[PDB]
């Protein structure tokens, strides 16, 4: 089927974040503790190890399906990503599948035409909506909301917009709020009723 | 191929100021290449800016100076740019727009190939693994460059960054680890330059003898402002042809992408676009991405690429746009620092502030030795701290320091001394340099080496 | 010795610390809010041009 | 209790007419039906967003930070619904909550919304910082009306008096901390000890309070009181002779 990218698939109903998500991280897990179908930031400065947080969230996790996102992380890092993660694997009943057979990825490097690194954050939200909507919890991380924003000022720039504080257009805010708003826990729409989650995991490059 | 004559109009609508406005046009194309013919005969050359309906635009490169209403005539190749590109290219020098500033003839086309180029297939990259020789002290122990690392120089006007650049010329090479030279090359690229500083890089490229393995292009800063935009392209298109088609590393180096940035904004105002930030285009940012980023390494072969611009800073202005976004494009950075020219080093290069991105893969036990990321880290540590030290002692006095402390000092003015002045020609090689650092490491005890892990002191430090 | 070494010692220390709590709390914010507003100046007026 | 809705998945443009409908139910209920409406509103910030973006697709005069150059036209329209009427029982009273971008006040929006209304209740991150449960800072607080609803009649003579002497107490408190983050503890003097003794009580008492407390006027003023007792009767120079000739002991 098709569906249009910018709009948002009707859901029955939205519940509160009920049920707690953990990871193997012992920090994240008992200091501050995150929950299922929640929204969390971390910073994307070089040096950390935004890896770690990444492949851990990969491995250890209760969601069902993962899906992976980019924005432009100048070329040679995307080649580190889409070869190291492809690798990974995990105990499954005893079983290795390391085909990571749980997770999907969406990969723009620096060049690509200016609206699919625009594009691609919410072709993330929908196809995550898409599982979210076969009753399952699903979990996305994107590698940077700074290259969406940046995106987002040049199509603006190129529009010849009137341009607002720091250079950046008034789309901003609101764009923002919409993109974090989209998920939550929800129950889905169907006779064979269910319930599925959807959690956001965005980095920050200040 | 174009299998049609082609066409000769006499139409001239008008002309406004490096444009030219044309009517009666069958079926333009939008980047089709023309031909002048004037009153007097001198032939000129302009691409197709902008199109619509039977009118059309074209700039004319070499200036729209004695253009009449009647008598002036124009052609079309009914053809985008296209290059010509052949191995044999090396040991020629070109003016960017093809013709050869040397005595030799035209090259010969080997194939032809579309300037604009097209994009990389992301899952086709391959992360770096070996590295480039760059017969700078600093470049190669403090950081280094893997066959794919991207990194620019920032300077500021009044540096030596041209003689940095002509040194890199001089000295490129790869590391022989115990099939050949064959396997690099380099394409040398001067945007916007004095003449000056100019013929300079054409008589230090051939008095060396580099001209072997060096392919030129210089552009003046008198010349046509497309030609700027055009030449580092085509630099690019070759080295691309040179490196993939045939198995050959290459190391691209570009200098004064300012002006390149300038000829960039000169080209937005002929098209009547509204400035962005600070008069530059907003669309300055998709320009850049498209000249970077065409280097690394690909499955199924084995040539790779190695990118190396120089910036220059307006007024040390790091937050300026164009220092900026190269930054956010590109993986670390290597400073100039104005003091150190002052004292008459004659590599300014600095430390402190410098950085490598992937250092920690382009060398290893794999390469030239195991020892080099400790020695790294530890004289990085060293320098810090003995910066810090110089700072105290300017105000605590040298009469309360303790015998450590002066060891530090030591360490800072021999450094300065030795490791990181080079000379104009005086060559190192990697394991040289790993030497040296040993020599200034020695200076203090086995303990005080905190860093280095006790197995490589117990080898290398006795 | 030592006794009128210790007394003087203790006021230079606190003079010390008197410059140093000057330049730390009272200095700096004035400049930077300085500098933030040069900043927003110069924006608006790009923006009317 | 009437609800109007507007998640931020709602379309943009819609926010501009969302709060005048609200409005005009509220003056409906309020002018024809003489009730008293208490009306609340959540984000003005997010309907200036809307203005501006709808201003900017029309290229109109842009003036502070890109803003439609007839803001202030457009938020005195929908603030100007209060007041009561001659002749109708009714009241309409607005308390609409705006969101600075951040700490700065000079901000357009903050600044025309004081232009317009009569005063406002700042609320500060610092005491947040602190887990005061009231983070106001009654500092920049400042309301206009106090005039012709405090005095005799209605609460007490002495209620404007104490409030004036809590503010001069309250700034010279941060004043003497000021000094202290410079100078040091033993620089200071007795009087700058009763500042800070002030000023921690205060905090500690005035305004700290429950989430479900609900404390009277009347107990409000003795614990002002009590405050003002730290002080000696000789200090106390924004209070008439007459007044704690009477109250201070």
């Amino acid at each position: 089927q098709v569906w249009p990218v910018r709009q948002v698939r009707p859901v029955t109903e939205k519940l509160p974040a009920n049920h707690p998500l953990l990871t193997g991280q012992r920090v994240l897990d008992a200091l501050f503790p995150c929950v299922q179908g929640g929204t969390t930031a971390i910073p994307g400065a070089f040096g950390c190890g935004k890896t770690v947080i990444s492949q851990s969230l990969s491995k250890y996790s209760n969601s069902d399906v993962i899906i992976y996102v980019g924005c432009g992380e100048r070329g040679n890092e995307m080649s580190e990503v889409l070869r190291d993660f492809p690798e990974l694997t995990m105990e499954v009943d005893g079983k290795v599948e390391s085909i990571m057979k749980r997770t999907a990825l969406v990969a723009n490097t620096s060049n690509m035409p200016v609206a699919a690194r625009e594009a691609s954050i919410y072709t993330g939200i929908t196809l995550s909506e898409y599982f979210r909507d076969m009753g399952y919890h699903v979990s996305m991380m994107a590698d940077s909301t700074s290259r969406w924003a940046e995106a987002l000022r040049e199509i603006s720039g190129r529009l010849a917009e009137m341009p607002a504080d720091s250079g950046y257009p008034a789309y901003l805010g609101a764009r923002l709020a919409s993109f974090y708003e989209r998920a939550g826990r929800v129950k889905c729409l169907g006779n064979p009723e269910r319930e599925g989650s959807v959690s956001i995991v965005g980095a920050v490059s200040p | 191929y174009l299998s049609q004559p082609r066409l000769t109009y006499k139409t001239v609508s008008g002309v406004n100021g490096p444009l030219v406005i044309l009517d009666h046009v069958k079926f333009p194309r939008y980047a089709e290449i023309v031909h002048l013919t004037l009153p007097d005969g001198t032939k000129r050359s302009g691409q197709v800016l902008e199109v619509s309906g039977s009118k059309a635009v074209v700039q004319v490169f070499e200036g729209t100076s004695g253009i009449d209403a009647k008598k002036t005539s124009c052609e079309f190749t009914g053809d985008i740019l296209r290059t010509p590109v052949s191995e044999d290219m090396l040991g020629r020098v070109f003016n960017g727009s093809g013709k050869p500033i040397d005595r030799g003839p035209v090259v010969l086309a080997e194939d032809f190939l579309d300037i604009m180029g097209q994009p990389i297939n992301p899952q086709c990259r391959i992360y770096p693994e070996e590295m480039i020789q760059t017969g700078i002290s600093a470049i190669d122990g403090m950081n280094s460059i893997a066959r794919g690392q991207k990194i620019p120089i920032f300077s500021a006007a009044g540096l030596p960054h041209n003689e940095i650049a002509a040194q890199i010329c001089r000295q490129a090479g790869l590391v022989k680890k115990s099939y050949s030279e064959e396997n690099f090359a380099i394409v040398f690229a001067a945007m916007g330059v004095n003449m000056e500083t100019a013929r300079f890089f054409k008589s230090d490229f051939e008095e060396n003898g580099s001209m072997d393995n060096v392919c030129l292009f210089l552009n003046l800063a008198n010349d046509p402002t497309i030609e700027r935009i055009i030449t580092p392209r085509l630099a690019l298109t070759t080295a691309e042809f040179l490196a993939y088609q045939c198995e050959k590393h290459v190391l691209v180096i570009l200098t004064d992408m300012s002006s390149y940035a300038e000829a960039l904004r000169e080209v937005s105002a002929a098209r009547e676009e509204v400035p962005g930030r600070r008069g530059f285009p907003g669309y300055m940012y998709t320009d850049l991405a498209t000249i970077y980023e065409r280097a690394g390494r690909v499955e199924g072969r084995n040539g790779s690429i190695t990118q190396i611009p120089i910036l220059t800073m307006p007024n040390d202005d790091i937050t300026h746009p164009i220092p900026d976004l190269t930054g956010y494009i590109t993986e670390g950075q290597i400073y100039v620092d104005r003091q150190l020219h002052n004292r008459q080093i004659y590599p300014p290069i600095n430390v402190l502030p410098s950085l490598s991105r992937l250092m920690k893969s382009a060398i290893g036990e794999g390469m030239t030795r195991k020892d080099h990321a400790d020695v790294s880290n530890q004289l990085y540590a060293c320098y810090a701290i003995g910066k810090d030290v110089q700072a105290m002692k300017a105000v605590v006095g040298e009469e309360a320091l303790t015998s450590d402390d002066l060891l530090y000092l030591e360490f800072l003015q021999k450094f300065e001394k030795n490791f990181i002045t080079q000379g104009p020609y005086e060559n190192r090689t990697v394991y040289e340099t790993l030497d040296i650092g040993w020599q200034l490491l020695r200076i203090f005890p086995k303990e005080m080496l905190k860093r280095i892990p006790q197995s490589t002191l117990s080898e290398f430090y006795p | 010795s030592l006794q009128t070494s210790f007394v003087t010692l203790d006021e230079a220390i606190k003079i010390t610390n008197r410059r140093v709590n000057a330049i730390e709390h009272v200095i700096i914010p004035r400049i930077e809010r300085t500098l933030a507003y040069i900043i927003t100046e110069l924006d608006e007026r790009e923006r009317e041009e």
